[PDB]
């Protein structure tokens, strides 16, 4: 079904290299080109470059002319993108998209890979600390939650009552602190009455640090 | 085909032309490109659609029907019922088979035709400033930038402008 | 110097095979099927008025067989006569059954 | 549900000109034929790229 | 290089209305090769239009491109919940290929005020040397909101970050979290901690506070 | 058409050619004129006539006929009579519809063909003394008076006579 | 034909070509010769065979048959039997007649096509070193010995080699 399958998320320190892969299937691979495009968190799209799996032609944006090289491997029907001398602003999601076999052709980026997140940071891996956000009412509707602080790299999973609690829940996008570690809060809105009876447990799962943690929330008077 | 263009002197198709049925690939000082040609693609599409609709239109048979299945052997009348229905079914099967064949041969020939027409048209436009390479490519004997190529693709190309340069390049 | 303008057509990775006058199997880019080979397996109850005859044969409902009484003054576009059908009334026979069934069903 | 064409096998769609399901039908119904498949070419001859 | 400019950067519209997005190019886009892409949160872009008027396959007649030269428009005739998303234009006319930045279409809604809650730092976290105070604005609209922190009635700056959710599936509202960060020292140094929220749906600014070491 | 001449590269028809199906218009030192071409006009006409006669010949059905109308409802036998006749009528209606379609498509393609053949023929005659303008007109690169034009129309045109003048005019 | 090559601009056939459907006759410094062209001859043959097999395949009718002859006059049922059979026979006769006609017209057009394609192909190969005489013969404007002729017949002919000699011979 014209699928472009991109490699796993990467984490690199400044100065390093990265080589990203795209495995194409569902079309004749040498009949098209492939074009690389990156998007930094909460930002727009920036075209890195284009390569023809057909005649081997190459077009790089002036910006990446120096640090980037694009390749293709016909036997594996696979496109690669290598970036050298990484800085931290290179942190972004990298997409691989299907393009015409010749450069000055008439259509554009018709099929997109899922994208692969490359994070450039000098921060070494760390698991999140989880603290409670405790409810208190001034007989109503009350709010509580979890502060998941100082982890790296993204992502983090958060659920309530092992999935049993959904409606009224909000998990905010992570914010990136000066320290270089992320942080985020998860929050639930529940009836104040059920506060004294039902138990509330937040389950936080940080895959890269091999950390799974569960915390609970009580007022404490 | 009948005109020997598609699977003809045209070596193969371009699977990377997803925006049309027919088109141009070009090479010039600036680089190489591939663009569809809407007019002919639509010519062919319109014909094939017309054909399709002609075939699937108002083809439904509606009238009261005899008994086409029988539990007990009888004799004459039933033998006749069966015979009528078998004859009917055979004639209709034949009609269907033939229809599909004629139609398909035609569809192929007609698409071939469109390719060839687009080609002859391009050549006639190029006049004396180009030569027919024989694979469905023209050699253009003057410098032609992207604007100019487009001028050929969109029909406004003026040959008199490049005639001298081209002739000079062809004949010496 | 100069330039090269190349005319071409499109293609697909896996086409379809069709019949022509001169070829039994030849590959085009796309084709559509003209023979309906499949059914949902169930009779739709619109537009036509479908009268499900259940355990009654139309003639039994004609005559007034007791367990067929639900059929009095019934109308239909298509009357669907089942296999499980049967007659519980006084036994009978109908010379030219087929044709009576026919003209009534009509 | 809505289907204009009824066979004893159940309802069939009448979009197509021919049908292989049953010679017994009721309603506007495709002509019954012996063939179970007839493909009508809607595109040109397919000539895959050499390589 | 060619400069793609989209306006306006955000549209608030209601399902069933028509959205009209603008793309201007610093210079004439060669060949009118201009494409529109759609991106929903977390997913990759989809190709909507290429050649400036031409629909990529599998795309409705309601979505249509128009325009030429320097000036292009993307139109959506009847907005369905699946059409609320971010849209990008790109010009593939020349190298480098360039995109505009992020025109976002979103659901217009009855104005709805935020419910504000304030959470003090956990003692456990205080153990480790840092204090985090969180202010939660729950289920409001529109998205514009001002969260100002006050410590002993001193207006804070530079010490707080905030995160915002995406327009909710059901009630089409946003939520937002502001987080103040202090050294334990500085924290215990003061007493009253307050969070003052200004929003379009509050006749006047709401303040939520606590005193450190109370119950 | 299939050859893309009529409603093709030939812009439109001449309603003022009442003396033929195909012809030549010319412009030269003496003035401009319009003349029919009998040979091709008759080619096309003869084909279309042959076709017509093939279609209207000996098409009459003659044999004893069953009863096709009934006053009182009966049963099986009559249901069958009606069914047979309906089936017959449908098959014949289909045959007619298809016939007309195939025939007509062909007639159009064949006329297109004749135009195109007359054109290619003319060009081949002109050899190197003319160029194909692309609208179905040739530019003749030597002075050609009415006698000469006629010589092209009637097939006796000798290109070697004007070759030098023409080439000289084309290439400088 | 539709392409006007066979019984077209090609004057007549060669009865002395017993080794193929299409071919080349040549004249050069060494003498004159006649050779068949296998590729196109086989193209045409393969098509016509495919056609033939499509027509004679699985055409046999197999099912139980009613009584088609009657000794004594009866009435309704028999009148109906006869009617059914007459109708059947007429429809099948029509199908046969039409089939043969369409098929044959096509066979003729298709062979014409093959001739014409072989011709256009040859010309495109010759490029600028030859001219189209109009009878289906090319004038080659350079000395071409038997090896060279063969090089044209087998597709490997390289025009750039003779281009200068030929052009020089054509234009002065
Ligand atoms: C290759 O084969 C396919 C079929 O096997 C082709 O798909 C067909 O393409 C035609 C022409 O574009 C479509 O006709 C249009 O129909 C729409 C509306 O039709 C409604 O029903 C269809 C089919 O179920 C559905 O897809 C639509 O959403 C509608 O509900 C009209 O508005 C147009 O005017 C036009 O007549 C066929 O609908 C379409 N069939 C299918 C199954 O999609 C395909 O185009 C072929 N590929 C190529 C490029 O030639
Ligand atoms: C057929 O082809 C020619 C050339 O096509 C063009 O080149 C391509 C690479 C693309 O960039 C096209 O956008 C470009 O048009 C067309 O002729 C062109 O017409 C346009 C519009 O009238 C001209 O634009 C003008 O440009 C001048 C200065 O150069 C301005 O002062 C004017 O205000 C105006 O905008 C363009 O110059 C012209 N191209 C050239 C080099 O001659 C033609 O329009 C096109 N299509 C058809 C069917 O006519
Ligand atoms: C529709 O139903 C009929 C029978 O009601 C099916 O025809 C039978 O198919 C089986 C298996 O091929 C044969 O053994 C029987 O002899 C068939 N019966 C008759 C009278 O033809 C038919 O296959 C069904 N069609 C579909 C597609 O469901």
């Amino acid at each position: 079904q014209v699928q472009l399958q991109q490699s796993g998320a990467e984490v690199k320190t400044p100065g390093a290299s990265v080589k990203v892969s795209c495995k194409a299937s569902g079309y004749t691979f040498t009949s098209f080109g492939v074009s690389w495009i990156r998007q930094a968190p909460g930002q727009g799209l920036e075209w890195i470059g284009w390569i023809s799996a057909y005649n081997g032609d190459t077009y790089y944006a002036q910006k990446f002319q120096a640090r980037v090289t694009m390749t293709t491997d016909t036997s594996t029907t696979t496109a690669y993108m290598e970036m050298r001398s990484l800085r931290s602003d290179d942190t972004a999601v990298y997409y691989c998209a299907r393009e015409p076999p010749l450069f000055y052709s008439s259509w554009s980026l018709d099929n997109w890979g899922q994208g692969t997140l490359v994070t450039v940071s000098s921060a070494s891996t760390k698991g999140p600390s989880v603290f409670p956000l405790a409810p208190s009412s001034k007989g109503g509707t009350a709010a509580l939650g979890c502060l998941v602080k100082d982890y790296f790299p993204e992502p983090v999973t958060v659920s309530w009552n092992s999935g049993a609690l959904t409606s009224g829940v909000h998990t905010f996008p992570a914010v990136l602190q000066s320290s270089g570690l992320y942080s985020l809060s998860s929050v639930v809105t529940v009836p104040s009455s059920s506060l004294g009876t039902q138990t509330y447990i937040c389950n936080v799962n940080h895959k890269p640090s091999n950390t799974k943690v569960d915390k609970r929330v009580e007022p404490k008077s | 085909g009948l005109f020997g263009a598609i699977a003809g002197f045209i070596e193969n198709g371009w699977e990377g032309m997803i925006d049309g049925w027919y088109g141009f690939r070009h090479q010039n000082s600036e680089g190489t490109g591939q663009a569809a040609d809407l007019k002919s693609t639509q010519a062919a599409i319109d014909q094939i659609n017309g054909k399709l609709n002609r075939v699937i239109e108002k083809t439904n048979e509606k009238f009261h029907q005899i008994e086409k299945e029988f539990s007990e052997v009888e004799g004459r009348i039933q033998d006749l019922e069966k015979y009528v229905e078998d004859t009917k079914i055979d004639l209709w099967s034949y009609n269907a088979e033939l229809l599909v064949a004629l139609e398909n041969q035609h569809t192929i020939d007609l698409t071939d035709s469109e390719m060839n027409k687009l080609f002859e048209k391009t050549g006639r436009q190029l006049r004396e400033n180009a030569e027919d390479m024989g694979n469905g490519c023209f050699k253009i004997y003057h410098k032609c930038d992207n604007a100019c190529i487009e001028s050929i693709r969109n029909g406004t190309y003026d040959h008199d402008v490049y005639r001298d340069e081209a002739l000079n390049n062809r004949f010496q | 110097p100069g330039a090269t303008l190349c005319l071409g057509h499109h293609a697909v990775p896996n086409g379809t095979l069709v019949k022509t006058i001169t070829d039994d199997q030849i590959e085009v880019t796309n084709a559509t099927e003209l023979v309906q080979s499949s059914s949902t397996g169930k009779i739709c109850n619109n537009p036509h008025r479908i009268l499900d005859g259940i355990d009654c044969t139309l003639i039994d409902a004609l005559l007034g067989d007791p367990h067929c009484d639900v059929f009095q003054n019934e109308t239909w576009d298509l009357f669907v006569e089942r296999s499980k059908a049967f007659s519980n009334c006084y036994p009978y026979d109908v010379p030219d059954y087929a044709s009576l069934r026919s003209l009534v069903a009509s | 549900c809505i289907s204009e064409c009824i066979t004893p096998n159940g309802s069939i769609p009448n979009d197509k000109p021919f049908q292989n399901v049953n010679k017994i039908t009721y309603g506007a119904c495709p002509k019954y034929v012996k063939q179970n498949t007839l493909k009508l070419a809607t595109g040109m001859r397919n000539v895959p790229e050499k390589q | 290089e060619i400069v793609m400019t989209q306006s306006p950067g955000t549209l608030s519209l209601s399902p069933g209305e028509r959205a009209t997005l603008s793309c201007r190019a610093s210079q004439s886009v060669s060949m009118n090769y201009l494409a529109w892409f759609q991106q929903k949160p977390g997913q990759a872009p989809r190709l909507l239009i290429y050649g400036a008027s031409r629909r990529a396959t599998g795309i409705p007649d309601r979505i249509s491109g128009s325009g030429s030269g320097t000036d292009f428009t993307l139109t959506i005739s009847r907005l369905e919940p699946a059409d609320f998303a971010v849209y990008y234009c790109q010009q593939y006319g020349t190298s480098p290929r360039t995109f505009g930045q992020g025109a976002k279409v979103e659901i217009k809604r009855t104005v709805a005020a935020p419910s504000v809650f304030i959470f003090p730092p956990s003692d456990e976290q205080l153990k480790s040397g840092t204090a985090s105070v969180v202010c939660l604005l729950n289920n409001f609209y529109p998205r514009e909101a001002k969260v100002q922190w006050k410590v002993d009635n001193a207006l804070q700056s530079g010490n707080s970050q905030e995160s915002v959710t995406e327009q909710d599936s059901k009630d089409s509202t946003y939520s937002l979290s502001s987080t103040l960060t202090l050294s334990k020292a500085d924290y215990e140094k003061h007493k009253v901690y307050a969070c003052e929220v200004t929003h379009q749906g509050l006749s006047s600014p709401v303040t939520k506070s606590f005193n450190r070491g109370e119950c």
